[PDB]
């Protein structure tokens, strides 16, 4: 049972050289400048990524003034913290309460909120996870250790247009008076898409 | 496009792996891929509609087997040719036909500035809305063999308007020089067994699609 098909098999022996090889095209055309490149590797590698999100969340636990303007204009809103742009110009919160959990997909490809979450992982983007969330949810949810109460409402959210989503995950209980710092350590990537819930302490 | 990429409601691609503690960049390879996109949209040298259309016209098996950055991969190689910006030629030597005849415009003094922006598909004014949230809609069945937002898995289906996002671009238009032909997205709410029948879903959930007022009519 080698990965085939989620994200994870091997990619061909020759990857690098193949792309190497264009990567040498663009810049001898002038199409391409390296050095900018490495500004956009580096960001994602290194300034953008779910810590962001993570003080939005915490943010919107401990400041219900700021959850509500989050809640009514997302891209204002997660802003406020100095984060925007690319892959997040429209964004949509999505709020998990007591009756409703929430989480998101792309099943056209590989939608996500980069400017809070930073880039997708793997098997966000591979056809296991997209294929069967909006028919199996709580299947999916299950391969993940998490199980909603069957009681409690389950919302996919599919990204097939230009608006990008990101769960506010419930707040654990037992976190009364927590900083929003010790807060944001609780709120893990898979807690903002859905697949998870944050750190209970 | 009914291509292998609209996987909603598939089956048999099994279990959803996860590697634990996933390095946001798992070869040096994938760097360099990735960090072309921003690079090459940028001299606009393709729109990101025409770059999905792309990917979804790859054959099916390598699409499967490719890992996700080999799909940019086979953009640049192929969308960059139908394109005119590169040659067969020029892609399969990996040498340029004349030198430096273009100007990189992405340089490291905007970089900053332009992933912080980005470009939104909202637009002031379009078609207007005939739908208000609430309403009551069925996804027209289409099968356009270019490129398209309506899921496969929602043709036919009824659902209900719950948000009125305002006026965005058209990917079915703009992916095809047809211009962006702004108009208004929804999202809507589809019960598990409207999409799924009676026995392959459960009675709490619902799934939320947003879709193009024109993908839409009245119920
Ligand atoms: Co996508």
């Amino acid at each position: 049972h080698d990965h085939h098909h989620d994200g994870y098999q091997a990619p061909p022996e020759d990857i690098a050289l193949r792309v190497k090889a264009l990567e040498s095209l663009l810049i001898e055309k002038g199409l391409v400048d390296p050095a900018a490149m490495d500004l956009v590797v580096q960001t994602y590698e290194h300034k953008v990524g779910p810590r962001n999100g993570a003080k939005v969340v915490a943010k919107a636990w401990v400041d219900p003034a700021y959850k509500a303007r989050l809640l009514a204009d997302g891209t204002a809103g997660i802003a406020e913290l100095g984060f925007s742009g690319v892959q997040g110009e429209d964004m949509v919160i999505l709020e998990n309460t007591p009756a409703v959990h929430n989480v998101f997909v792309c099943t056209l490809c590989s939608c996500y909120p980069w400017p809070t979450l930073g880039l997708p992982p793997a098997w966000y983007k591979a056809a296991p996870y997209r294929s069967r969330m909006v028919s199996d949810p709580r299947g999916v949810l299950a391969e993940f250790g998490l199980v909603i109460p069957a009681n409690k409402e389950i919302r996919v959210w599919d990204t097939t247009a230009e608006l990008r989503y990101m769960v506010l995950p419930e707040r654990p209980a037992g976190t009364e008076a927590y900083s929003e710092e010790q807060l944001a350590e609780l709120v893990t990537r898979d807690s903002m898409i859905g697949t998870g819930l944050p750190t209970q302490p | 496009m009914n291509g292998i990429h609209d996987t909603g409601g598939a089956h048999g691609y099994g279990p959803v792996y996860r590697e634990p503690n996933e390095p946001v960049f798992r070869y040096d390879w994938e760097k360099t891929v990735m960090s072309l996109l921003p690079a090459l949209l940028a001299n606009g040298n393709f729109n990101l509609d025409e770059f999905r259309h792309s990917i979804e016209r790859m054959g099916p098996a390598h699409y499967l087997e490719g890992t996700y950055y080999e799909h940019w991969l086979h953009v640049f190689e192929n969308l960059l040719v139908e394109k005119g910006v590169l040659t067969a030629t020029e892609v399969a030597t990996g040498k340029a036909a004349s030198g430096k005849t273009a100007t990189p415009v992405l340089t490291p003094a905007i970089v900053d500035g332009l992933l912080s922006t980005g470009a939104s598909a909202a637009r002031e004014e379009g078609a207007r809305a005939r739908f208000a949230v609430g309403d009551k809609v069925r996804v027209l069945n289409k099968n356009p063999v270019g490129h398209t937002r309506m899921p496969r898995y929602t043709r036919g289906k009824v659902g209900t308007v719950v948000i009125d996002h305002g006026v965005f671009v058209t990917p079915d238009t703009a992916a095809h020089g047809k211009g962006e032909h702004p108009q208004h997205v929804y999202t809507v709410s589809f019960t598990s067994v409207e999409l799924w029948g009676q026995d392959a879903s459960s009675p709490k959930d619902t799934i939320r699609v947003d879709l193009w007022d024109d993908f839409l009519e009245p119920a």
